[PDB]
């Protein structure tokens, strides 16, 4: 005789259990899901080396120091910006070129 | 149509791999189908020796990994710290200072909070390096 | 607990029984009710309607530690501070001679 | 973020594949309560009264893999954290709550404002009311942060006596050999002693706090279940 | 008889005195490994595992594990 | 019934001769409805036509009362004939099921095409009129044959269970009942023994306290579709319409003895929407007259003089009971002679076995003398 | 091969009948047992009567 | 539960099962690890680490 | 057309950007809020008069009848006159999936078509706006990208205090 | 404190980062991606469902005017309580 658990298949039969058998407790799971990914899902710098690591914060090599690098360098050359632009800068170019000068 | 929804639309024969499915029930069934064998919420048995087997096991394997992987970074974040604050540093040292320096981590985490204090606090007037030698 | 039985049209006391705050709203006072909110308690507690009180409570409770709750915690605004950084209306507007692009036609 | 890690549980995954491939009986449930709801035959109810059942005996299972086990030394409690114990709770809860807010019969709550007529409605039976609706998600809170809280200071406790036994086991074991072996001898014998009941006590409140943490969901369903009388 | 936590089971008895005060015993069917047979100590002529195989040296070997385990490092120290 | 190339290939070919097909019988069976209703609000009772309210003792929550907001139009016949009715109920799960597949294209636009290849691929979701041959027409019964074999048990068991665990009869005669309405198909159940069971039913459920889950199970077994379920009191409806359809149609033909004179395959057709039928049985006049007599007597003589059938739930219970097949067993006997723990054979015994066998085994009783007088024996010596 | 027992647990276990016990079915059949033949006699003899009347 | 399997009578027994084989091995590991981290941490070429006070765990977590 | 896949990446720069908000764009932003709340009084309105016409007959009896709670006597004028009304012509009182499709299917059709043509006319406001948004909108529907960092870019207008920035 | 630090995740692998910009972009494409065919008219239920909610959030982030001032969500540093910037 026909049986959900013992006839259909895994993903039929978990659509099955959290469709017609605990509804809401799916609902309010994806709900949770939804929240705590919204609102629990980041970490700052100081965060990481306050609690993010094991032993302790290897200041001696700094690697978060290593992974922003990494991650502007690519940026950077992958979408082709220009990071002497005035903006970034807030000076000329040439004002950059009289300052290389000075210094 | 493109798949079963079905368990019963079999995707292989009903002799692939008897063999070793079979010594392998034969392995599961010896020790766990027995009348005294009756678990608490399937957590539980109530045979004495999956009990005997089974602890030595986890606590084997879980000390191996946590003496191998996860003490280890403290070991080394001490060995780094105290001889130079850098790898080098510490890989300027012979593997006999290494083996002295572990083990006096190890002796500082059996002392733990019950062992004498001058293991981490200098009594006054020690000519030992302080915190700033390296500074 | 046990099961409820809606009262009878029979078995509802009249309206001019009920107290209010102070006294019945009786006559010459009967628009009085509709501000009074202890005489509706006393009224929906004689109907048997005593849900209006809890139903509105429970589930505000529960607006309050689900939904609200959180986003107080995470979107409300603050106590302004004494000295107050107010907007100066000058960001913005788009710079002297710019020649801004056609809108679509 | 997003970390990447594993629970504690694959060798127990492998012991359940091994073991479970065929069918067994199950006979001993730590909280068989969720079985048998009505005592006086002739009482049904229309609400689905045995929906806990599978939840109950799932998060036995899952919370016995974990607590039982982790008094083996190094057995990681891959779930303590009290966030992630206040969403089980809450899903948990909340569902069966909204369970029950969904049937949309009011009159449900009626039991609410407690007490009779006689008592004034504004001053005492509606406060009493309040007090009530706040005492529902207060019994949600108590029973994540009670859970959360008996393990953490089971094994804060039995951390700090295995550090002190093997401090002296190591350190002062030589003093068998001296005239003072008395000391040391006496000594040992009751930390052996208090190592025992301690794993004993941790084994039986393990299990009596998974028998309360659904003992709690289910006195929750049962506020709001009424029985019909067969006739 | 209990060995830390684990007790040895016990078969209730199923026979009345009567009955069983008529039953005549002969150990010369038994099997020799149930022979003289004591509840106290039902496996005392139970057969070993492995011939000469001592528990005794089970135990020294988890012994010499363990010393292993802690000294190796002393005399096969590696570097970091 | 699964899905299969050959179903999806007809019912593409008939695709829009089916739509069409299905737009006639639509016209068809509106007009039809609309005599029906007509009639109804006309000569209908004022509670029926006010649609009274029924609430339940416990949560107070609205659902069709059997004998105030169900209805038997004893006079039907002057305006509606009973082939009419039956086209009408045709056409109701047909509209059922499309109107379903409309809602869902409409919600999904364009990405329901796909789930729309699954759909034609089984006969068990598409109109009757898709089947332009009668070959096409016995497998589209087939699949709703399979269905209801699918469906009907899980019913027959959640309504068994429940009552069995929550509640006994009252005397004999209502055990009686109880345990023979639920009897495979493959035995005849006497309507005479069973009868009281529909009293004892009502005094523990009727059809206004039916569950969600119940409520489910009975439309699966019914061929309505149940996705999205939604509120009770939706499906309910569909039930209760199609059953107060039913009923006309049954006292029209018990009044008229059209059945006598119904010929071979309406008759079938009438015991299949009835579901007391199934196809794949190849029944005889003999077998289906049997079986509408059967249900007849079931409805009693109650229907015809006051127009009340027993208990809807224990009546789909005992139709739906033509689908409980008796439980499949196949294998020769001689399979008995085989051994399923041979692969353990190489373990052996290990000590605890070994004394648990000779305990345990024929020489038990002088083990236990011996080890009873042994214990005897210390005992005294310790005292 | 004693297909009504699997079916029927099946399908209660499918159904949310988790319960392994039936005291009220039990009580209805636990004194069923076949007859004695004086009691068949009995039986045959009330029939026989039943049916004279 | 606890309910039954074979239970060795005394020490001796512990060779008469191949799971209390084991498990005696992993006791005699359990215990013996003891003398052994007596001897090796309590030994007299021990020497605490000159450059202890220049770094520990207690200014690191303060 | 669909406004709200264009209008999602802009609704996103301005809140990245929201410095730059003058206060006509703050103002357009409260006017689509005010009219928001506008179409869901107005379909709520649509939805209890469909529940109230299909409502049936004995249960408009029970809920505009006695007895009444306050018993003003205005109260049971307007029940009265209210069940009057609707109980004097006949009503088509379906049940079931039949009440749900009439219930909801005019109101959400009415709410969704208020919204998007809300969205559209937000949209042609932003398009007419003379500020940095108006533009970035201009540039949005001409080159189909988001041009981030444009009020730097173009030197938009900022506070006498914060132009240092632009001194190049 | 060495007591606290034995109650953490002992499994630990590998650690992402992405920005909520960057992640929120690429999802908002993907739904305009699959939400741009015509054949899925903006009337129906599944684009509402995608779009309505998004856009009121966003507007009532935009019509938002708090007197207080709310720290960068993403800041190097927000472990200082005398520092929001
Ligand atoms: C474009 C905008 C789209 C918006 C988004 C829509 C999203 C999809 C949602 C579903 C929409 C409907 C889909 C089409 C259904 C077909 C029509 C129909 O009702 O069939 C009858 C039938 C009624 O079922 P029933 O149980 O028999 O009814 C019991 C009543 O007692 C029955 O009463 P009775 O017993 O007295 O018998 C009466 C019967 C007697 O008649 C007959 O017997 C003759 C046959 C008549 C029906 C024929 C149906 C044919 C269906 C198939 C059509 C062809 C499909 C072809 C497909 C292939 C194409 C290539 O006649 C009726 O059935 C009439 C029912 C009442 C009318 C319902 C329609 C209301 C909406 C239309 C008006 C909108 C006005 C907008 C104004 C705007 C102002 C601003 O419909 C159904 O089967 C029910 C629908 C099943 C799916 C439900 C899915 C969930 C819906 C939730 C909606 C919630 C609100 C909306 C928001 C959603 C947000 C999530
Ligand atoms: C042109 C045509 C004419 C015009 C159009 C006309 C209208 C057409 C539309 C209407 C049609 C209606 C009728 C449909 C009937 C057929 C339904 C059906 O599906 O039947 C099962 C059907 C087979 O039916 P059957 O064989 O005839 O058996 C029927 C039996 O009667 C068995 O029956 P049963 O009852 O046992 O089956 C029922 C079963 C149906 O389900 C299933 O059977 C499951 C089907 C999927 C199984 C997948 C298994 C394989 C997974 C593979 C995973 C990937 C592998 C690796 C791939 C690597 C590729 C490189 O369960 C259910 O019904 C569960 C329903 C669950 C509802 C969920 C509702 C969620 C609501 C959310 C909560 C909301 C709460 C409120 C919140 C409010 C907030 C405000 O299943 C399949 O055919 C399976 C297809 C699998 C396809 C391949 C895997 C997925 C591929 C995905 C590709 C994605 C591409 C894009 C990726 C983009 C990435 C960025
Ligand atoms: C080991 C791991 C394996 C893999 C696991 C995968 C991961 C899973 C993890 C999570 C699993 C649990 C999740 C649970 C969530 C919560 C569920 C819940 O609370 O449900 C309560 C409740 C339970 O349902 P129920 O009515 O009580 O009965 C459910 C039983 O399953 C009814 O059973 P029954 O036996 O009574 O009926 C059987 C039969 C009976 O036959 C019939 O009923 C006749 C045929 C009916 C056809 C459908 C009619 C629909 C009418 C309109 C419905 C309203 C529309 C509203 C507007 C549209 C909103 C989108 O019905 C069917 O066969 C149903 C066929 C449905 C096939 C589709 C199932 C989903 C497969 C995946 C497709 C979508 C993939 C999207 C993601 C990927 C994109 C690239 O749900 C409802 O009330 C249903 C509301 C449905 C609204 C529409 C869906 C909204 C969700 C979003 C849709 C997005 C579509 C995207 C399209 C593509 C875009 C690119
Ligand atoms: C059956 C359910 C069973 C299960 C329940 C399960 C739940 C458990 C219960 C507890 C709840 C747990 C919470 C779980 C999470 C749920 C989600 C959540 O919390 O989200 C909140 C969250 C709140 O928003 P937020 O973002 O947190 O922050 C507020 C913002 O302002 C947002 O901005 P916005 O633009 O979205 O604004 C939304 C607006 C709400 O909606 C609006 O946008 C505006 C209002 C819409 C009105 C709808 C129609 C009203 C009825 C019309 C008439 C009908 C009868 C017709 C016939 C009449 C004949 C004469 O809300 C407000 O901000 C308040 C507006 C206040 C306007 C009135 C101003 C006061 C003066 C005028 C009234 C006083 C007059 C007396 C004068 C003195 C006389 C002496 O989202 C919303 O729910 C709001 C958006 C959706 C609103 C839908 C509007 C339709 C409501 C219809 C309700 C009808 C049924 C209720 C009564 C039933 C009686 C039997
Ligand atoms: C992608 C789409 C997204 C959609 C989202 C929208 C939601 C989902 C849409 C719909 C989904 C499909 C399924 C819906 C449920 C179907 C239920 C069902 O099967 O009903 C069968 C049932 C048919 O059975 P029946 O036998 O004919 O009659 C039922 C019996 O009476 C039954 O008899 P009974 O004995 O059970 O009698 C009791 C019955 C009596 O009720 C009824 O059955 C009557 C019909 C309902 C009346 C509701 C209105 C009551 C009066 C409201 C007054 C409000 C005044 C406010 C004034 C404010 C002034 C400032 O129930 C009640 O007593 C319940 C009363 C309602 C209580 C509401 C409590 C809400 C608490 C809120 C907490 C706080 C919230 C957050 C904070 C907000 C504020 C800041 O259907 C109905 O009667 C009506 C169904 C209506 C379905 C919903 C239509 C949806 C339209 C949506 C338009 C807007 C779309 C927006 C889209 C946005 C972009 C995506
Ligand atoms: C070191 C500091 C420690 C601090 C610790 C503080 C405690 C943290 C505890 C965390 C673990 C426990 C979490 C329990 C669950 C909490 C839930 C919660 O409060 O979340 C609320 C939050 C609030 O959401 P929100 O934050 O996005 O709110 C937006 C509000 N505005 C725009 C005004 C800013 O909900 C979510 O996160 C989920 C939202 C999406 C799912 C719901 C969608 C439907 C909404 C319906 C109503 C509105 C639309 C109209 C109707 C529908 C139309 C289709
Ligand atoms: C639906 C495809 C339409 C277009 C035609 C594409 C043909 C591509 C060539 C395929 C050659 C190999 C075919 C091998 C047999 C496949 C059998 C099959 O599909 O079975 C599904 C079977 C599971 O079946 P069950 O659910 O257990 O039960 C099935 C009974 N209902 O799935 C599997 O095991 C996976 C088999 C994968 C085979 C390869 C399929 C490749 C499909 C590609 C489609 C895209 C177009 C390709 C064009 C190629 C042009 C040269
Ligand atoms: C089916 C209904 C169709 C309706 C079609 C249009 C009907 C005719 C126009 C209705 C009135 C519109 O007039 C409307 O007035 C209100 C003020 O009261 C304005 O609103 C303005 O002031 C209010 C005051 O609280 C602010 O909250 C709001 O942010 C601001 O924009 C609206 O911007 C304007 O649009």
């Amino acid at each position: 005789v026909y049986t959900r658990w013992k006839c259909d298949r895994l993903p039929v039969f978990q659509l099955k259990l959290f469709t017609q058998e605990y509804p809401m407790h799916a609902a309010v799971g994806i709900f949770t899901i939804i929240f705590l990914w919204k609102h629990m899902s980041h970490c700052s710098e100081e965060t990481e080396r306050k609690y993010g690591w094991w032993a302790g914060y290897p200041y001696w090599r700094d690697p978060i120091a290593r992974r922003n690098e990494t991650k502007y360098k690519q940026m950077i050359i992958n979408n082709d910006v220009d990071i002497t632009h005035p903006k970034w800068t807030g000076c000329s170019v040439e004002q950059l070129e009289e300052l290389s000068r000075v210094v | 149509v493109l798949f079963s929804t079905y368990r019963s639309s079999r995707l292989v024969s009903k002799e692939f791999l008897h063999g070793p499915v079979m010594r392998f029930r034969a392995l599961g069934e010896y020790y766990f189908q027995r009348a005294w064998n009756g678990t608490l919420n399937w957590a539980l048995p109530g045979e004495y020796r999956l009990y005997a087997v089974m602890i030595p096991f986890i606590y084997f394997y879980h000390r191996w990994h946590n003496d191998h992987t996860l003490d280890r970074d403290h070991v080394e974040k001490a060995m780094i710290m105290r001889w130079g604050g850098t790898l080098e540093d510490v890989r300027k040292l012979s593997a006999k200072d290494q083996l002295r320096v572990r083990c006096f981590t190890d002796i500082e985490k059996l002392y733990s909070a019950y062992g004498p204090k001058d293991t981490y606090l200098q009594p006054p007037g020690d000519t030992l390096p302080g915190k700033d030698f390296y500074r | 607990g046990e099961l409820f039985v809606r009262p009878k049209l029979e078995e509802i006391p009249p309206a001019d029984q009920c107290r209010g705050f102070f006294g019945p709203l009786n006559d010459s006072l009967k628009f009085l009710r509709l501000l009074d909110i202890k005489w509706m308690m006393n009224r929906a507690v004689a109907m048997r309607r005593e849900y209006l009180i809890a139903t509105p409570t429970l589930f505000t409770f529960i607006w309050m530690f689900t939904w609200k709750g959180a986003v107080i915690y995470f979107w409300g605004d603050r106590a302004p501070p004494r000295r107050m950084d107010w907007n100066t209306e000058e960001t913005g507007r788009l710079p002297l001679g710019f020649k801004p692009t056609p809108a679509p036609l | 973020m997003f970390l990447f890690f594993f629970c504690d549980l694959f060798w127990l995954r492998l012991l359940l594949c091994m073991y479970y491939c065929v069918w067994s009986r199950l006979c001993f449930i730590v909280y068989f309560n969720c079985l048998m709801l009505i005592f006086d035959f002739l009482l049904f109810c229309l609400f689905d009264l045995y929906l806990f059942v599978g939840l109950c005996l799932f998060l036995l299972l899952w919370f016995m893999l974990f607590n039982l086990y982790s008094l083996i030394l190094y057995y990681c409690i891959t779930y303590l954290n009290l966030y992630l114990l206040f969403c089980i709770v809450f899903l948990l809860y909340i569902a069966f709550l909204f369970l029950f807010c969904f049937l949309c019969d009011f009159f449900l709550f009626n039991n609410l404002l407690v007490g009779d007529s006689f008592m004034d409605v504004f001053f005492i039976r509606f406060l009493l009311c309040f007090l009530e609706c706040f005492s529902l998600l207060c019994r949600c809170l108590s029973t994540f942060l009670r859970l959360f809280c008996n393990l953490l200071s089971s094994h804060f406790l039995l951390l700090m006596f295995f550090d002190f036994f093997y401090f002296i086991f190591v350190f002062f074991f030589y003093g068998v050999f001296c005239y003072w072996f008395i000391l040391f001898i006496f000594v040992f014998c009751f930390c052996l002693l208090f190592y025992v009941f301690l794993y004993l006590l941790d084994l039986f409140a393990a299990i009596l706090q998974l028998f309360i943490f659904c003992n709690m969901i289910l006195q929750l369903i049962m506020d709001f279940l009424l029985f019909l009388l067969f006739v | 008889y209990n060995m830390l936590v684990f007790r040895d089971p016990k078969r209730r008895p199923q026979l009345s005195e009567e009955e069983r005060a008529k039953v005549v015993v002969n150990q010369a069917e038994w099997p020799e490994e149930f022979k003289d047979f004591d509840p106290d100590d039902p496996y005392k002529n139970s057969p070993e595992i492995i011939k000469g195989m001592s528990s005794w040296n089970l135990f020294l070997w988890g012994v010499e594990c363990a010393f292993i385990y802690q000294f190796y490092e002393l005399v096969f120290p590696k570097s970091i | 019934m699964q899905g299969s190339w050959s179903v999806l290939k007809k019912n593409c070919s008939n695709f829009f001769p089916g739509l069409l097909a299905f737009a006639q019988q639509t016209q068809e069976a509106y007009g039809i409805w609309l005599r029906i209703y007509n009639r109804q609000q006309k000569y209908g009772p004022t509670d029926f036509v006010e649609q009274s309210e029924t609430f339940s003792p416990d949560y107070h929550k609205r659902f069709h009362s059997q004998d105030k907001n169900m209805w038997v139009d004893k006079e039907l016949c002057t305006e509606v004939s009973q082939k009419e009715v039956a086209r009408l109920m045709t056409y109701k799960l047909d509209m059922w099921r499309m109107a379903h597949c409309a809602g869902a294209l409409l919600a999904t636009g364009g990405y329901a095409i796909p789930f729309g290849l699954f759909w034609l691929a089984n006969d068990t979701w598409v109109p009757s009129s898709f089947n332009l041959t009668g070959e096409e027409l016995r497998a589209w019964r087939e699949a709703q044959d399979l269905y209801r074999y699918r469906s009907a048990p899980s019913y027959l068991t959640d309504t068994k269970w429940h009552f069995d665990f929550h509640a006994y009869p009252w005397n004999e005669t209502q055990e009686r009942a109880w345990d023979d309405l639920f009897e495979k198909n493959d035995v005849r159940r006497d309507p005479k023994v069973v009868r009281p069971a529909a009293e004892m039913y009502d005094g523990f459920i009727k059809f206004e306290l039916i569950r969600r889950k119940s409520l489910r199970h009975l439309c699966r077994s019914m061929n309505i579709p149940t996705f999205p379920m939604l509120a009770r009191l939706c499906n309910g409806t569909r039930v209760r319409d199609y059953w107060n359809l039913a009923w006309c149609e049954d006292y029209m033909v018990i009044t008229q003895r059209l059945h006598e004179s119904m010929t071979d395959e309406e008759l079938y057709d009438y015991a299949w929407r009835r579901y007391l039928a199934p196809y794949d049985k190849n029944l005889n006049r003999e077998q289906l007259m049997e079986r509408v007599e059967d249900y007849f007597e079931f409805l009693g003589p109650d229907f015809v003089a006051h127009g009340k059938a027993p208990n809807l739930v224990i009546l789909t219970n005992y139709v739906l009971g033509y689908y409980n097949d008796p439980a499949y067993l196949e294998g020769d006997i001689s399979e008995l002679d085989k051994n399923d723990y041979d692969h353990l054979a190489s373990w052996g015994k290990d000590a605890f076995l070994r004394r648990l066998e000779f305990e345990n085994g024929p020489l038990r009783d002088q083990v236990e003398a011996h080890t009873q007088r042994l214990l005897a024996e210390r005992a005294a010596i310790a005292k | 091969w004693c297909p009504e027992v699997r079916d029927r647990a099946e399908l209660e276990v499918d159904i949310t009948g988790w319960q392994w016990w039936s005291p009220l079915e039990e009580r209805r059949l636990l004194p069923v047992r076949l007859r004695s033949v004086n009691e068949v006699r009995e039986i045959m003899s009330k029939t026989q009567a039943k049916k004279s009347a | 539960m606890l309910l039954g399997g074979f239970v060795p009578r005394r020490f001796s027994q512990f060779n008469r099962d191949p799971c209390w084989m084991f498990f005696i091995f992993s006791v005699g590991f359990w215990l013996g690890e003891y003398p052994a981290m007596m001897i090796k941490y309590n030994a007299r070429d021990l020497v605490y680490d000159p450059h202890r006070y220049v770094w520990s765990h207690h200014d690191d977590h303060h | 057309t669909k406004y709200e896949l264009k209008m999602q990446y802009f609704d996103e720069w301005m809140i990245r950007w929201r410095k730059f908000q003058t206060e006509s764009d703050w103002e357009i932003e409260k006017g689509r809020q005010w009219w928001r709340r506008f179409n869901m009084a107005v379909s709520g309105a649509l939805f209890c008069g469909l529940v109230l016409y299909t409502s049936g007959t004995a249960t408009l009896k029970r809920q505009y009848g006695l007895p009444h709670f306050f018993d003003i006597g205005v109260d049971g004028q307007a029940k009265e006159t209210m069940l009057k009304t609707l109980t004097s012509r006949w009503r088509y009182t379906p049940q079931g999936y039949g009440r749900v499709l009439i219930t909801g299917v005019p109101t959400y059709i009415l709410f969704v078509t208020l919204e998007h043509y809300r969205e559209r006319r937000r949209m042609q406001q932003y398009l007419q706006q003379n500020t940095v948004f108006g533009e970035q909108m201009r540039r949005l529907l001409s080159t189909g990208k988001i041009e981030e960092y444009l009020p730097v870019n173009i030197k938009a207008t900022l506070p006498a205090s914060q132009q240092a920035i632009y001194n190049y | 404190s060495n007591p606290a630090d034995h109650f953490r995740p002992n499994l630990k692998a590998l650690t992402l980062y992405a920005e909520r910009q960057h992640y929120v972009d690429r999802w908002l494409h993907v739904k305009e991606r699959w939400l741009a065919p015509w054949y899925l008219p903006w009337w129906s239920p599944l684009f509402q469902l995608g779009t309505w909610y998004s856009q009121r959030s966003r507007n009532l982030f935009l019509v938002e005017n708090h007197l207080s001032y709310r720290p960068y969500k993403f800041r190097r540093n927000d472990e200082d309580r005398n520092n929001p910037y």
